DNA sequence: ATCAATATCCACCTGCAGATTCTACCAAAAGTGTATTTGGAAACTGCTCCATCAAAAGGCATGTTCAGCTGAATTCAGCTGAACATGCCTTTTGATGGAGCAGTTTCCAAATACACTTTTGGTAGAATCTGCAGGTGGATATTGAT
DNA sequence: ATCAATATCCACCTGCAGATTCTACCAAAAGTGTATTTGGAAACTGCTCCATCAAAAGGCATGTTCAGCTGAATTCAGCTGAACATGCCTTTTGATGGAGCAGTTTCCAAATACACTTTTGGTAGAATCTGCAGGTGGATATTGAT
């Protein structure tokens, strides 16, 4: 028979559809999945991550550290108006906060 | 536990809550803040540990993994990242 | 005799590679990343599946997760995932 | 002199230094021990997977510091530098912990 | 008629249960029916979740219990597994 | 004959269960499950009522409306955090003044 | 000729709404409010009674709750009127923000 | 359009708020945190109808609307 | 604190309009009786972890001394915001029509589910690779007293 | 307008705990070949929704007045931060033991799968009644004069 075509290879996306396909008729959201489905959810997390992996190596970069660490994460969510907004009742392990003292309390 | 564990509300110091509020940019600390933050703390792990502990005697386990700590702190709107495995 | 378990690692790595080929990650880091993946799927899956139950469809298709994503997803973030989900489908469709 | 810093440079000394870190501000063994006397008294003889510990400190600390942040508005709203149970009071009351 | 149905009948019945004399307009009706369809989700819903974290394919009322302890506050949750685990008993004798 | 007859129930057992298979809940549901779901909204019910019905009864109506359920709910505690999150239209709110507002 | 002191009748007015529960804005104004909004969303759109009353209903409520909360802020600051820094706060620790 | 949210009309609804005395700046303040209210859940309301292919917003689309914004409203269908 | 003179609430009452409740009939659902599967519970059993405790070291919590400067109290009046009488018009509300469209049915081509079988991509240790944590020092701000 | 005093950086280095790779099965995608389910593509319908059109009755927009709240300006008693000396007890690593997750088998109580029969619950006019609109008459307050 054919030679095996991974549907994320045809899919062009590097986030397994088939896992992504399974998760979803197994988790009980509908009693069927449309092929489509898993392809178009399969991208939009890696997507999504790709999107906070960019900011996160960027503040690695800018720490001059080529490793990214919960810290890193921390800061490009909590510092883009979108991905914050998204994570908004979301907290990382081991992330710590964004440096802000308020203005008042500097020495007058 | 062995020993019995009594009164550990106290072992969150005040200089342990003081580094907190610093982080949460707190610079003027009034006297009475210690045991008020120890009381909501108790209130915060007790909501929290109770609905862990529910998922633990369900799962019919008498380990509370992360996972129920996990799931316990998304149901108070609590999400955390970095414990699922 | 095993006990393996599936995450999302090798992908989210594989994603890493590509935006930052000079850039690792450490594993605490990949922890939150696994968090997170897992996170949205059942926040999109789960718009999805009280979509399809609102209009009283049997099927989850790429038409509920889209309106998923434009749901759960803050403006710019979303009109790019649908660009990339409708990219994707319209690739994997023509067996491309 | 003996040199001496005025009330407040070090107080901003830490602020700086720990919004700078991710570090646990509460320690360990202590914060255990709570975890398991308020568990001890729901479930007796339950165990806990060190996992299991490491994330309910770090969720009770993102929390306090969370509740500090507001907190401090909150005294800044009335004209104060030092923060005071009035201050946890009305930030718990209008979050709806405690409405 | 299919068109839709609601809670209504039921309502009705354990309102002349517990005042007789008392009545219902038709808002206040509609919101017992919203509160109805809230309640049931928020249980239907945490019992879902509570069967597949546990891998467990069916739902039963060892799921619905556990779900009413982590979603009711104190005694409305003492007294709900009080009915709850009552009716079961009867259902099961007769 | 009915289930919620056996079950010493007015909310619907039979109905209940068909609104968990339909509902995507999961691929079964156990024979009791919607016995104690319809059980526990009968309690929640019937206990919101008997206090509406109150309500009702002295604001002189022989009907309950939508302000004698936020009454209920508000006025009692669990109930009130129970629905901290739901809003009951033309429900309004309960009369409230902060005491710094009053005079004398 | 009579002139109730400042305040009193602002008191009166409470009492009378809090009391009340109809809807505090005018149907009209805001039911046109609501089709420009939707406008800069979706096209040629058409509104169900009930849908338009369900979004008055929750949009009181709405800012009914948040004048308590703002309310509650002012008082916290030695003051009596609410003022645009109360309704910020308010919304900043509600997470709207 | 949203000065037809006129001054009466918020002095109102802070009264059953509890608000006794109003700074003249509240009302446009007041007026901003409205539309952005509106807007947030309209835009989701619409979203609900849109895939439904309909061109009429229904009670329910709201419904969810407010659901999803952790705004849930009783008496209109849910 | 009293009197007096208004001004607003708040039951209570009557006449009905219009919500509710009450009736009577089905389609749609729930209930039944049988007949067959099967999820998952009980019974082991492998072996990860978790509970506890021991020791040494030293990072930190504590208690104490002082006095800087912040919160709390007060006073005073500038001027913001409430209370009111006026005059205007925008919102009510009342029909009358036309029609843009939710709602439904009947089919069927196109899309999904499923049991069986191949074929890897994924995952769990080993085996390698290496950032960057910890340590060290002068260079640079940043304070606070003069 | 300085300068000891300290704290804060920045750059450099190294090896070992923590990533990354390299291996090798093998659980679980993907490829086939049917066996169901669907989503609509047309074609029709009564509707709830817009559209106008038109009085008018509150409600709102304005312009006055001036009560009294919000802030600014002071004052100063103490609380709370900054430093230190102590010496307790948290951290680190590891050792023991065995409690209890997890992995497998075996097999019924329990859940699903039809084929039909009974019983409901939803509907919509008819037949009740119950709030509501207006009007008092009598509490309850307010506000100004003394
Ligand atoms: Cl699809
Ligand atoms: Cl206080
Ligand atoms: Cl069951
Ligand atoms: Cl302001
Ligand atoms: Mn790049
Ligand atoms: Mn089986
Ligand atoms: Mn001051
Ligand atoms: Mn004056
Ligand atoms: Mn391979
Ligand atoms: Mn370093
Ligand atoms: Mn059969
Ligand atoms: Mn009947
Ligand atoms: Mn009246």
């Amino acid at each position: 028979r054919a030679k095996a075509k991974t549907r994320s290879s045809r899919a062009g996306l590097q986030f397994p559809v088939g896992r992504v396909h399974r998760l979803l008729r197994k988790g009980n959201y509908s009693e069927r999945v449309g092929a489509g489905a898993p392809v178009y959810l399969a991208a939009v997390l890696e997507y999504l991550t790709a999107e906070i992996l960019e900011l996160a190596g960027n503040a690695a970069r800018d720490n001059k550290k080529t490793r990214i660490i919960p810290r890193h994460l921390q800061l490009a969510i909590r510092n883009d108006e979108e991905l914050n907004k998204l994570l908004g009742r979301v907290t990382i392990a081991q992330g710590g906060v964004l440096p802000n003292i308020q203005a008042v309390l500097l020495p007058k | 536990h062995r020993k019995v564990l009594r009164d550990n509300i106290q072992g969150i110091t005040k200089p342990a809550i003081r580094r907190l509020a610093r982080r949460g940019g707190v610079k003027r600390i009034s006297g009475l803040i210690y045991e008020e933050t120890r009381g909501v703390l108790k209130v915060f792990l007790e909501n929290v540990i109770r609905d862990a502990v529910t998922y633990t005697e369900h799962a019919k386990r008498k380990t509370v993994t992360a996972m129920d700590v996990v799931y316990a702190l998304k149901r108070q709107g609590r999400t955390l990242y970095g414990f699922g495995g | 005799k095993r006990s393996r378990k599936e995450s999302y690692s090798v992908y989210v790595y594989k994603v890493l590679k590509q935006v930052h080929p000079d850039t690792g990650i450490s594993s605490k880091a990949m922890g939150i990343m696994n968090s997170f993946v897992n996170d949205i799927f059942e926040r999109i899956a789960g718009e999805a599946s009280r979509l399809a139950h609102y209009n009283k469809r049997s099927t989850i298709t790429s038409r509920e997760i889209q309106t998923a994503v434009r749901l759960l997803l803050p403006g710019e973030l979303a009109k790019h995932a649908v660009s990339e989900g409708t990219k994707a489908v319209t690739k994997y469709t023509s067996a491309k | 002199k003996p040199h001496r810093y005025r009330p407040g440079t070090v107080a901003l000394r830490e602020i700086r230094r720990y919004q700078k870190s991710t570090e646990l501000l509460i320690r360990k063994l202590p914060f255990q021990r709570l975890v398991r006397e308020i568990a001890q008294d729901f479930k007796t003889d339950l165990r806990f997977q060190s996992s299991a510990v490491m994330a309910l400190q770090e969720a009770c600390e993102a929390y306090l510091v969370g509740l500090f942040e507001d907190t401090n508005l909150c005294a800044i709203h009335a004209k104060r530098v030092t923060i005071m149970p009035k201050d946890i009071q009305l930030a718990r009351r209008i979050r709806g912990e405690r409405a």
